[PDB]
């Protein structure tokens, strides 16, 4: 479970 | 004699993964005479050697500009560890030390309202679309837009500002073409912060 | 229900009589159903009728947002003169006040450091100069750059930075053409503050 | 006794 900022890796749970 | 200035990370850099995050001392009106500077960092007093020494650069007036960069880990920082800079130099009585740390106090999350083009804006050549993000702490915050999967970058942000209850508020105003609002395209505001999951959320905004 | 925010007026308009600086008040969220929102604004308590309104905007979801904002004068809120807006609604359980003043404490004025283009810069086709401004107080300030009388735009500034002793630092880049640079043209960063004489000094970096 | 900004007044004393 991860977010993404414009193809970039920002966090994942 | 020569100052000091310990500056913070970028708020983006603690927040996203694949960034680097890094605190930087900065030590300005060092001597020609005595120019040498020695950095020492410790993380909760606990001394660390991976720094980088870059080397010094000239100011006016025979003096010179020392800078120290040490890498943070972004776990460390928003736990709350605090990162001290010594610095040592002849011309001064004792070494300067400075220490900085993310903001104390329960971690909010921010929550957006947007807000589409006026009546009048519809009648200019460009509108304006805002975010209002509120009721966040600590006031690190990261906010920029985007369409399509590409970064849209004519934005304007007011300073985080706070709110009676203790938390902070801003607002972010993207200016686009007005053709490229009518044709339908989707622009988002992205938001990063500490307290959001995965220290990330998007609201969006189209022809309605 | 609506949620209010109440912005300080920009640190450019506070400074500069020429200016004309507002506080903002914004109430968003506001129902279709019960859209009325009647401001009454105060400045240290007393009533002031002055303030604009303006017409609702349409937000998303059947609600509008709805602003007034109210012009202050520079002495006033240099002063420490305290400004509430109340804002009052048919769905709100009571009215919703927020006041807004000046940050309290001795004003400091900020001094500032120049910093040429590094030994690397040189060999590119665009160098950065900046301008370090620290030591000021309130962290209200405005820095902006130019050359020639005319504006340069292309910088950018942090956000101001707590020291240790409790006044702020920043620091402000600006990035220009090497030729513009080699050619000899000074260029200079000025500083707006409330601390500085006549609220403004300005610092100077050309080719040595 | 007067500060100028850009040709833009500033601030007398």
């Amino acid at each position: 479970d991860c977010a993404w900022h414009l193809g970039e890796l920002v966090w994942c749970t | 004699g020569p100052s000091v200035f310990l500056f913070p990370p970028k708020p983006k850099d603690t927040l996203m993964i694949s960034r680097t995050p890094e605190v930087t001392c900065v030590v300005v009106d060092v001597s020609h005479e005595d120019p040498e500077v020695k950095f020492n960092w410790y993380v909760d007093g606990v001394e660390v050697h991976n720094a980088k020494t870059k080397p010094r650069e000239e100011q006016y007036n025979s003096t010179y500009r020392v800078v120290s960069v040490l890498t943070v880990l972004h776990q460390d920082w928003l736990n709350g560890k605090e990162y001290k800079c010594k610095v040592s130099n002849k011309a001064l009585p004792a070494p300067i030390e400075k220490t900085i740390s993310k903001a104390k106090g329960q971690p909010r999350e921010p929550q957006v309202s947007t807000l589409p083009p006026s009546r009048e804006e519809m009648t200019k050549n460009q509108v304006s679309l805002m975010c209002l993000v509120y009721g966040f702490y600590p006031s690190d915050i990261a906010v920029e837009w985007e369409s399509n999967g590409q970064p849209e970058n004519n934005y304007k942000t007011t300073p985080p500002v706070l709110d009676s209850d203790g938390s902070f508020f801003l607002y972010s105003v993207l200016t686009v073409d007005k053709s490229r609002w009518q044709q339908g395209n989707v622009f988002s505001c992205s938001v990063m912060h500490e307290a959001l999951h995965n220290h990330y959320t998007q609201k969006s905004l189209s022809l309605s």
